[PDB]
């Protein structure tokens, strides 16, 4: 044999799967966090790619490492990885949306409270393991050589903003109605004497009830997360055509 | 309102049983039908699915008996009624309790 | 005559370094982000959608709308170049042309006239104007177009807020802030009409 | 075909080369000590040939090792 | 509203157990039936996977003795009713307490 | 066995992989992430600085993993220096103490996930290959560090919510609560002796 | 059957190919990170 | 299996190598100065063998130090 074929193939058979894996990690909720150093994340991507190597099919040998076609392959591996990563960011920020709408309606940082708890939901439900299982499955059903995200995948991923508001409103509709009715009830009941008004007195009353309602929101938030994850996971499988 | 996903699914499947039970009422031989379904989820993340199953309890007429034809016809009809759950995974039982199909 | 392999690599790496500029100055990224900026500003949420998801959705939206032009570049330029059918110099020109055509489809005649006179050059056809002058005219048209769409998106939310304020004042409660009451109504009406899907149709299809 | 087969094939290529270099180094060492102890069946020409090949073989081993480490050091200094 | 997921699963189990007991009621030898289920874990490690099981108690007629065909039919219906719970793990007993099936 | 010239080259090469071994095999990963999360918990951004955070982790990862280094020394280093063991056997004799430590500090679910992804049939958890155990170890340690770190975040988030609501109670909607909460965030950490409390639990967390 | 010329050419080709894919990956990621950190 | 015990053990391992290098250098220097001063019962071969050993031993000491210092810098300068 000529040693060029052996060495080049392994680099092509390792880095190209790694790029998709690494690109998903940098956009992922947990592995792409600001707390972890890039070096720890880099080693994690290297270790995952090495371990899941047997399940990854051999890349086509037609495309050369030093060629413009190989350059396009690197870019389209990232696009697949970022697609999975953005879905995870969409879910967590939707809960951040849920936290801030309650806080805004509470006459008021509350997004961080929901963001941290939703991160715990992601870790406790083994969401990170499922994403890693999804990306290795992507290697099977969406081969590296022939295959990339089409225009329909971009439009479906661009339509997730409506998914955010609809899901965030659905979670908070019961609480937001409660916030409005008590504030309207407080307004009408104290409207008899225009001397009292509310102003800052209304600020104190609104925030106490808003915090209390957030206590109710956290009581039944887990069920909403489970339904939300199913919607997000289905979108991810649609991207990888599984 | 207030029904969450899983519950909704039951409210589907159970109802199907009723109408499938309904489909067995019009048969001359069967007086009453009750279908029991076992439908797991696809669950791509688990490599071992326990697979669907069915078990049907029938109160027949005062008499009458079926050798092999009627039980086979009914098991095929039920199997083709529910997605997946191939025909070999249905257990059929009667009032007298003679085994009619494995699963 | 054709550039050597070493020089072609240098040009390729250079365009990768300027890649963020090409997205935000030549593609549709500027219009989408500005319009989505208005939508976040129109509703009572200040930073609630957060900057990360807006850019990520904008990037995916651009790849959706730039797919015809990107595929046209792929077919006309990349395929002959990969098969060694054409030289690097003409392949670069064959890739530049679809970008120029797309920028012409999203610009205005008045904007081109201002910059072509500003550059102090001579030209008679808009089709062969230098890309150095087309870029400032393209984004200037994009900013004006985005403000038009954003203004139309801002009106229904202003409509809802004014109605709620009038209702509260008419009921006599001059003490309650309209913003807290109006916010759920703005969000509810944004969801039950599926507002984002409508915005996608009027934004992605606005280029054509 | 899977990616593990390519990795195993690359691993066997490196193992084969190391064994070949090690075989030459041990072969040169025996011929050196056989001629040095005073055995009359060993020619100085064969000894010099043996240690010439082992020296060249090991020098090739050093070059490959340095390139592997440099690539790894290049790899760890990347945005991620 | 407010019930946690585990309680939802328990209520589903109660519903399916009740309908299985009702199905066993129509048997001529069976007068009353009570059903208990045992949920699985589905772990790849052999040392940790548990799988499902069942435990059913039958109050038969005043007389009559259950035949082996009867108990096999009952266990087959139970196994096909609920996903998993391979026949090998179903314990069935009677009013007098004689062993009919091991778990 | 490999020649003297080659086995000197082998140890010299892997002598430069020592930082790689620390990050993804020993307790350096969990402590740094918990330190980083707690640093973000207080209003100070880089007051502890990266070098001091690393220096504490390096001292901690030596005290906590000291039993691991003891077994490697007496089972691999000592036999090799006495010519009682060869190069490959000594290297294998060092993997076993470290593979045992990594195996016990991971989650079953993560290992179950990784063996499925690696496509290898292993009947029992204690026989998994090191190629699949290393990614499983760091993935589980990341989850543990995030879960431990964010629980430390909660008391500092409690202070932020209390002070922000109090400021909003008086109508002072423009005063930024973060600058007001910063003095109290530092006080909570020093009153509970935080720098000793987290390290004591982190040291005792491993096995 | 192989010579040092083939080995050295194989080494050089692998080094150039590996250096090419790393830098392009670095450039694309830096482009992605620049886009993410922008004022909306 | 205590922190102080292992710390002493690796210190004992480290100080043993340093003493071994110091022994080679002192022995090399002692052989050089006896031959250089005019002692008749000192062969040039013994002088040259010893000073070659010390050079190799000291070269390993510097190279090992560079690996440790670079490894220390890599862990301290990482972007946490």
């Amino acid at each position: 044999e000529y040693p060029t074929s052996v060495v080049l193939d392994w680099i092509a058979n390792y880095f190209w799967p790694y790029v998709r894996i690494s690109s998903m990690l940098m956009v992922m909720t947990v592995t792409g966090a600001r707390f972890v150093s890039p070096r720890i994340r880099l080693y994690l991507g290297l270790a995952i790619t090495f371990a899941v190597m047997p399940a990854i099919p051999a890349v086509p040998q037609d495309i050369e490492l030093l060629s413009f076609r190989g350059f396009m392959t690197i870019a389209e591996q990232m696009i697949i990885g970022i697609a999975m990563g953005m879905v995870t960011q969409f879910m967590i920020q939707t809960f951040v949306l849920l936290g801030q709408i309650l806080g805004m309606q509470s006459s008021l940082l509350l997004g961080q409270l929901f963001m941290f708890l939703t991160t715990m939901f992601f870790l406790a439900t083994d969401g990170h393991l499922k994403m890693l299982q999804l990306v290795v499955f992507s290697f099977k059903t969406l081969p590296i050589g022939s295959g990339s995200l089409n225009a329909v995948d971009f439009r479906e991923m661009a339509g997730w903003l409506g998914i955010m508001f609809q899901t965030a409103l659905s979670m908070s509709l019961s609480g937001i109605i409660a916030l409005l009715t008590i504030n309207l009830s407080f307004g009408v009941m104290t409207r008899a004497a225009p001397q009292l008004n509310i102003f800052s007195l209304g600020f104190a009353f609104a925030l106490m009830v808003g915090l209390l309602l957030c206590w109710y929101i956290l009581a039944g938030l887990y069920s909403h997360y489970e339904m939300f994850w199913t919607v997000g996971e289905a979108q991810i499988c649609r991207l990888i055509r599984l | 309102f207030g029904v969450s996903q899983r519950l909704e699914q039951e409210r589907l499947k159970l109802s199907r049983e009723r109408q499938l039970a309904q489909a067995i009422e019009e048969m001359k031989q069967v007086r009453k039908a009750r279908v029991l379904l076992a439908l797991p989820k696809h669950s791509v993340f688990v490599r071992h699915n326990q697979e669907a199953s069915a078990s049907v309890f029938l109160t027949l007429s005062t008499g009458t008996n079926l050798k092999q034809q009627e039980v086979d016809s009914i098991v095929d009809m039920v199997a083709s009624a529910v997605p997946g759950m191939k025909t070999s995974r249905i257990t059929v039982t009667d009032q007298h309790g003679r085994l009619l199909s494995s699963g | 005559e054709d550039y050597s392999v070493t020089l072609q690599i240098l040009a390729l790496m250079t365009m990768l370094g300027f890649l963020p500029a090409m997205v935000i100055l030549m593609t549709s990224f500027t219009r989408i982000v500005v319009v989505m900026s208005i939508l976040r500003q129109a509703m009572g949420l200040q930073q609630t959608p957060s900057n990360q998801v807006i850019i990520g959705i904008a990037l995916f939206l651009t790849f959706f709308v730039m797919s015809p032009v990107l595929n046209e570049i792929n077919d006309k330029a990349v395929q002959p170049y990969l098969n060694e059918q054409v030289t690097a110099r003409e392949a670069f020109d064959a890739a530049q042309a679809p970008m120029k055509a797309f920028m012409l489809k999203q610009t205005r005649i008045k904007d081109l006239e201002t910059f072509v006179t500003m550059s102090g050059e001579q030209v008679d056809n808009p089709e062969d104007v230098s890309m150095a002058v087309l870029i400032p005219a393209f984004i200037t048209s994009e900013l004006k177009t985005a403000f038009q769409i954003g203004f139309m998106l801002f009106l229904p939310f202003l409509i809802i807020d004014l109605v709620v304020a009038s209702v509260l004042m008419a009921m006599g409660m001059m003490m309650l802030s309209p913003m807290i009451v109006s916010l759920p109504f703005k969000l509810m009406l944004f969801v039950l009409v599926d507002g984002w899907n409508l915005i996608l149709s009027t934004l992605a299809g606005s280029f054509a | 075909a899977s990616g593990a087969k390519v990795g195993a094939d690359f691993n066997d290529l490196l193992t084969k080369a190391i064994n070949n270099v090690n075989t030459l180094q041990k072969a040169s060492g025996d011929l050196q000590t056989r001629f040095d102890r005073g055995d009359a069946d060993v020619s100085l020409s064969d000894v010099m040939i043996a240690r010439n090949k082992s020296s060249v073989a090991f020098d090739a081993t050093v070059q490959i090792r340095n390139k592997l480490v440099e690539a790894y050091k290049d790899l760890m200094n990347m945005p991620v």
